[PDB]
């Protein structure tokens, strides 16, 4: 595909009409067409008007008589809008009206009319002595031989050449003219050839490599400046063309060497000439900046002028030095021999050199347009390194990068009235587990919980979570963009928590249209409001599951116990504002009108009954556990006493206190309390406070006690912090491979010539990292990158520092981001709720690890892209034995890290277990190697196939994660589980297909029955907080929700030999 | 005044870059003489929209 | 949950651009735009007009010359 | 006065931020300004300011003549 196919053809001969078209080519009779005739458009940004004619009047010189016409005067009479099409339309026409150029219409078929000699005689209104020639001998103008039709004037005349002025495009603006269009009367290549030699003894002239009509023309510039933006003008259109032309596209190319060719012209107009006849690779990559092309263009050869390469460097000052030759590729020349042999008597630029292309194989990445490059740095690369030098970061302004606390949450509003269950597991409470957990709650309470969990709790409050989201449903509804949703509908409450204003239906699923001039305010909520709402809607759900809608039965009544201004009972007022007779009141010892104020438990002279509460009571002062303790007791038992289905909360969820509503409960006479804990998804995420359900029912609840629940457990676990809080610093400086860096990011920018050394630094720390130049005019480059403790854990395992710097030092300058408008980063980037339970699970694992002495190795079996990775410690080997994992042989020797990239075999004496090994079985088990679920039974299998297999062996510690069965029971009855499923009994994980779960139960008794010491451990809170904090993780609502259920229903075997 | 104010936060003078491109100084100064053999040109001729 | 935890920074340096952002930092080419570049607000009962710039022109001395604007002109 | 008042203001709320133990982006940790000379009133001011009394939590003062409650409550 080396030669060029084209179909070279004199254009602007064939925009000329014949002389037959002339009296109509006004078109007189009709009125001008947009997109056929003319091309206005307006552009509000510059305020500029363009109007553009089609056809034959592209090429046209307006009289001063022509600019007196109102059509010119448009764009002033409006300054600041596009002109009305009527108008450009009328004025456009009349002034066509206005239009006859001078012709003689004839029968010949061969004949053409000069259309640039008739506009022009028309424009000078015939002065000039082409003008002359014309009012006196019209059919002059008309041709069969393009270029007789100048030779004709010109013996005519007696001139030897005519100075036509060209002709600005858009005929709106009246600007003085960069250059004209000198016309020589030179029929032979000899005449011509010595126009050009005498042309090269004179300022500021440049003509084609070839001419329309065959008539030698040359280019007179006013000014150097003016030199410079046609000649760049012209390279970039030959360079688009050339770029055409070698990919081997037929291309209908007016003439095959597009670009000018000076004859006398200064320094830059050489140098744009060179660069230009070099066709550099640049061009094609996007490199070079079209917004001031020809700055760009002059920068580019100021490369090439000193350029690395020694053929480009030579070949580029050899072009300067005979700018007024011609240089070519051979593949032009041949198109060139090509019309010289269809027309012999073609004129074209006689003064040509031949050069073969220099070849480069560099190819630059790039892209010019807004977006932000999100690069996944390697781990590794070919480069190699050697003490490199620290990479300071400049700071940024605010007008580029923010930096936000927490991410909010974007999601669909009916998950945020979710909620999680916690049934009772105990059939009973002996004294002694009385004690301990007593001694437990107690030694909690007076020490307060950890530090780091009120940090987050503090920071990442629901309320801020769910803001963007809630006043979204406002801006909605005030534009009347909302319409239909169902009555009882979760999506109708989040409406009446959105605006302060009632709501009505006009009927069936579509709510009124807001009264003209109204725009009512948006609903006041405070942090707890969105909270009532979801455990308003818990209760709805377990009245019975299978409820959509969730309004409230007529004639019953609920009560919110704990009060203050309380917005949710004025949104649930309204929510239920067609439902006949229902009470709906607040009732706190703080409580504002309409909620009763008054103190719990109830004066004894006053009545308070309901079919539900929603009790929410908290003493803000501190005070002592035993009358803390007293107060929730008194608090639990009025609220059961009081309604069918109480709904407690529990701001010190311990098994004692918990353990002792239940028993207190079971005081109460003639009526059996069934119980369940409860955590809504508008509770703050990391919160521990929990609802307990109380209800009646006829019979006696078999196991009510709680032990070792999960909700319990988060708050349990979480005890004061022997350090301080993990606060996420800004990094400013890019160290090589240094280790030292505190969770946070790196943020900042740096000259785009130093950006692929940046990004080859960071991969040490930050997994992957964002970047861009803020507009193709400012240099530096700004680089935001969260850093990844994952990666650290990869990379710092040896001392070696690859990188792919080789392949970063592509991008620059285009090929590393464009983004004008502000970008905000935050602390806290949102995660789905498994990874979380994943990086927690890994710091228990991690910090289990680390306490062991003298162990080889870490075998990862099933570990995936190096999951595991970051539990393992930088000094000792790591292996993975996951078939899906992707060798990379360099990594792995780089890095110390064998993969056996096979199947691993749960069969025992097959099986092959080192001494002084740590074998990591996570989320391996429920899975066979190809993805399809494994029954139970054969989990259970393997797990015993492991444990047998490593009773041999003498020091040895397995790590077998797996699900247990008691979390389907959990999570059928709850709602809040966008991620975690149950289809038909089997968990159902992201995006992981259905797998049945086993029994913590038997799974112990089995191992009891192998005797093999075990011990069964799950992630706690600090393990929760060290994974945010490391990570720079906010957990989100929903994850808030599900994680305390599902982190305990994961357990994690730990088989020791 | 309006269009004053928008002309003139431009600069009174211009010069041609060694590219072509106009560089307007961003200031407002009266015109001297001295000028006319310099770098720059009045602002009002540019013909720059 | 004794000790404090924040992180305290030169905001109004933060605030301050990079030169090269000075030049579009009044962005010519665009309108601007509600609740990004500005903040106007009409309290009816107290009949007064608020208008607020933001970014680095929340900081932003205005010259006589400035004042003399129609923008100004606007409240009356 | 009212400099003194606003600036109490947002040091109030800003140490009843960081007593709950969240973490803040705080521009400067003591946001509240101090007197170089100044009159009686604006001592008092500083007095109670650098108490954070419990009133301001509690919400006992009103802030719709700000200066005013805060110089009754340096009375008290
Ligand atoms: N006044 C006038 N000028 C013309 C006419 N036809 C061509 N020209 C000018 O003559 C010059 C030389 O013609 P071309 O060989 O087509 O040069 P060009 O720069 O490739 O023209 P473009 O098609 O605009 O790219 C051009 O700059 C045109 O502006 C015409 O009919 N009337
Ligand atoms: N891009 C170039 N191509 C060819 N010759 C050059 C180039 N740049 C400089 N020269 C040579 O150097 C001389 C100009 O010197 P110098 O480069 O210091 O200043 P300049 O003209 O502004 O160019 P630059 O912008 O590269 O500095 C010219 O006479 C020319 O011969
Ligand atoms: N709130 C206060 N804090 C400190 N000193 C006070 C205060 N109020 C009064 N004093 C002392 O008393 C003197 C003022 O007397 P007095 O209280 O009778 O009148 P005042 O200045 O109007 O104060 P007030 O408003 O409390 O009456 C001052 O010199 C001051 O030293
Ligand atoms: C955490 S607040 C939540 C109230 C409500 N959800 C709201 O914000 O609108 C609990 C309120 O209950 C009140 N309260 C505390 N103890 C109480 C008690 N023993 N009896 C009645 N109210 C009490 C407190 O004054 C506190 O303001
Ligand atoms: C849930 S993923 C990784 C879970 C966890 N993040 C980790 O790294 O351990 C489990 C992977 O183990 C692999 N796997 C499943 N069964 C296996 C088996 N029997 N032998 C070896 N690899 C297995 C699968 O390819 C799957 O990708
Ligand atoms: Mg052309
Ligand atoms: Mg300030």
């Amino acid at each position: 595909m080396w030669h060029y196919t084209s179909i070279n053809n004199d254009t602007r001969v064939a925009l000329d009409p014949k002389p037959n078209q002339i009296r109509t080519i006004t078109k007189p009779n009709t009125v001008p067409q947009l997109g056929t005739d003319y091309l206005y458009t307006f552009n509000s940004q510059r305020r500029s008007h363009t109007l553009r004619l089609l056809g034959p009047f592209q090429y046209f010189n307006f009289s001063e008589t022509d600019r007196g016409h109102p059509l010119f005067r448009l764009p002033l009479k409006y300054p600041s809008k596009a002109i009305p099409a009527d108008e450009l339309i009328d004025n456009l026409h009349s002034w066509m009206r206005s239009v006859h150029l001078l012709h003689v219409r004839s029968e010949d078929n061969t004949l053409r009319y000069n259309w640039m000699l008739g506009v022009y005689a028309r424009s000078t209104n015939y002065t000039t002595p082409v003008g002359q020639l014309v009012v006196n001998a019209p059919a002059i103008l008309n041709y069969s031989n393009p270029q007789d039709a100048f030779n004709s004037v010109f013996v005519a005349l007696g001139i030897d050449y005519i100075d036509i002025p060209i002709t600005n495009s858009n005929i709106f603006d009246d600007s003085s003219t960069p250059y004209n269009v000198r016309i020589w009367h030179a029929p032979t290549m000899t005449e011509v050839n010595h126009i050009l030699a005498l042309m090269r003894k004179s300022t500021l002239v440049s003509t084609h490599s070839s001419w329309h009509w065959n008539v030698l023309h040359t280019f007179h510039y006013r000014s150097e400046s003016d030199m410079i933006d046609h000649f760049a003008a012209k390279i970039l259109e030959d360079w688009r063309q050339k770029e055409k032309l070698d990919k081997g596209a037929l291309v209908e190319a007016d003439r095959v060497i597009q670009r000018l060719i000076p004859l006398s012209s200064s320094t830059y107009v050489q140098r744009l000439a060179a660069i230009g006849a070099l066709y550099p690779n640049e061009f094609t990559e996007n490199v070079l900046d079209l917004s001031r092309l020809s700055t760009a263009l002059l920068q580019l050869s100021d490369t090439y002028y000193q350029h690395a390469n020694d053929q480009l460097r030579r070949l580029y000052r050899r072009m300067y030095n005979d700018s007024r030759t011609l240089y070519m590729t051979q593949r032009h020349q041949e198109l060139l021999l090509a019309q010289i042999t269809a027309d012999p008597n073609i004129l074209l630029y006689p003064y040509t050199y031949i050069f073969t292309t220099i070849p480069t194989s560099m190819n630059y990445i790039s892209n010019t347009g807004q977006g932000r490059i999100k690069h996944s740095l390697t781990v590794t690369g070919a480069t190699e390194h050697d003490t490199v030098a620290d990479i300071v970061l400049g700071q940024t302004g605010e007008d580029v990068i923010t930096i936000s606390m927490v991410e909010p949450m974007s999601i669909a509003v009916e998950d945020m009235y979710g909620y999680v269950l916690d049934t009772p597991t105990r059939d009973i409470w002996p004294a002694d587990e009385q004690i301990e957990q007593k001694g437990d709650a107690v030694a909690l309470y007076d020490t307060k919980t950890s530090r780091a969990l009120g940090m987050f709790n503090n920071t990442v409050r629901i309320d801020d979570l769910l803001s963007p989201l809630l006043s979204l449903v406002y801006r909605t509804y005030i534009k009347g963009d909302t319409m239909t949703m169902t009555q009882g509908s979760l999506d109708h409450l989040t409406l009446c928590a959105a605006v302060d204003s009632d709501i009505t239906f006009v009927g069936n699923r579509m709510i009124a249209p807001l009264p003209e001039g109204y725009i009512p305010k948006p609903m006041h909520r405070n942090n707890s409001t969105m909270k009532m709402l979801s455990l308003y809607v818990a209760l709805k759900k377990l009245e019975n599951f299978a409820t959509n809608s969730y309004l409230m039965a007529p004639d019953t009544s609920i009560i919110l116990l704990g009060a203050e201004r309380e917005p949710a009972v004025n949104i649930l007022r309204r929510f239920n504002r067609n439902v006949s007779n229902v009470r709906i009141i607040g009732m706190g010892d703080r409580a504002v009108e309409p909620n009763i104020r008054v103190r719990v438990p109830f004066p004894i002279d006053k009545n308070i009954s309901a079919d539900f509460i929603i009790c929410d009571i908290n003493s803000y002062e501190d005070q002592s556990f035993e009358s803390m303790f007293s107060e929730t007791i008194s608090v639990v038992t009025t609220c059961a006493s009081a309604a069918t289905r109480a709904l407690v909360k529990i701001n010190h969820p311990s098994e004692y206190m918990i353990n002792s509503v239940i028993e207190r409960l079971s005081q109460l006479g003639g009526v059996f309390y069934h119980t369940a804990l409860l955590k809504t998804a508008s509770q703050n995420p990391y919160s521990y406070e929990t609802y307990i359900y109380i209800t009646p029912i006829a019979a006696a609840v078999r196991f009510p006690f709680y032990s070792n629940s999960a909700m319990i457990n988060r708050y349990m676990t979480a005890v004061a912090d022997d350090e301080m809080p993990i606060i996420p610093s800004i990094h400013t400086v890019i160290k090589g491979h240094s280790n030292t860096y505190s969770p946070g990011l790196f943020c900042g920018c740096v000259d785009v010539q130093s950006a692929p050394l940046a990004l080859s630094q960071l991969k040490s720390y930050c997994s992957e990292a964002t970047t861009w130049r803020v507009d193709s005019d400012d240099n530096l480059v700004n680089i935001i990158a969260r850093i990844d403790p994952a990666r650290i854990a990869l990379e710092f395992r040896t001392r070696s520092n690859t990188s792919a710097y080789h392949e970063y030092q592509r991008y620059v300058p285009n090929g590393l981001g464009f983004k004008v408008r502000k970008t905000r980063e935050f602390r806290y980037m949102h995660r789905e709720v498994t990874f979380i339970h994943k990086l927690m699970m890994y710091a228990l694992i991690r910090e289990q690890i680390s306490l062991t002495e003298n162990m080889t190795q870490v075998v990862s079996i099933g570990g995936r892209n190096l999951a595991d990775i970051s539990v393992v410690p930088l000094n000792m080997k790591y292996v993975v034995i996951d078939p899906a994992t992707r060798i990379e042989t360099l990594t792995q020797e780089k890095k110390n890290i064998e993969v056996q990239s096979r199947p691993f075999q749960f069969d025992a004496a097959n099986m092959d277990l080192e001494n002084n090994s740590i074998y990591l079985f996570i989320a391996v088990i429920m899975n066979e190697p190809n993805g399809a679920a494994t029954p139970a039974r054969m989990q259970m299998d393997k797990i015993r196939n492991v444990a047998t297999a490593m009773l041999t062996r003498t020091n040895c510690v397995a790590y077998i994660s797996f699900y247990e069965a008691g979390i389907i029971t959990r999570l059928d009855q709850s709602t809040a589980h966008k991620t975690i499923r149950v289809e038909e009994g089997r968990l159902k994980v992201a995006n992981y297909v259905p797998v049945d779960t086993l029994v913590e139960a038997d799974v112990t008794l089995m191992l009891r029955d192998i005797g093999i010491t075990h011990e069964i451990i799950r992630p706690s809170t600090p393990e929760l907080i060290d994974a945010c904090s490391n990570y720079g993780i906010r957990l989100g609502s929903t994850g808030g929700a599900v994680l305390d259920v599902f982190n305990h229903y994961s357990p994690v075997i730990k088989l020791v030999r | 005044p309006v269009e004053y104010g928008i002309f003139v936060q431009r600069g009174a003078t211009y010069t041609i870059n060694a590219a072509g491109e106009f560089e307007f100084s961003g200031r407002n100064e009266k015109w001297d003489q001295a000028l006319y053999l310099s770098e720059h040109f009045p602002a009002l001729f540019s013909d720059v929209p």
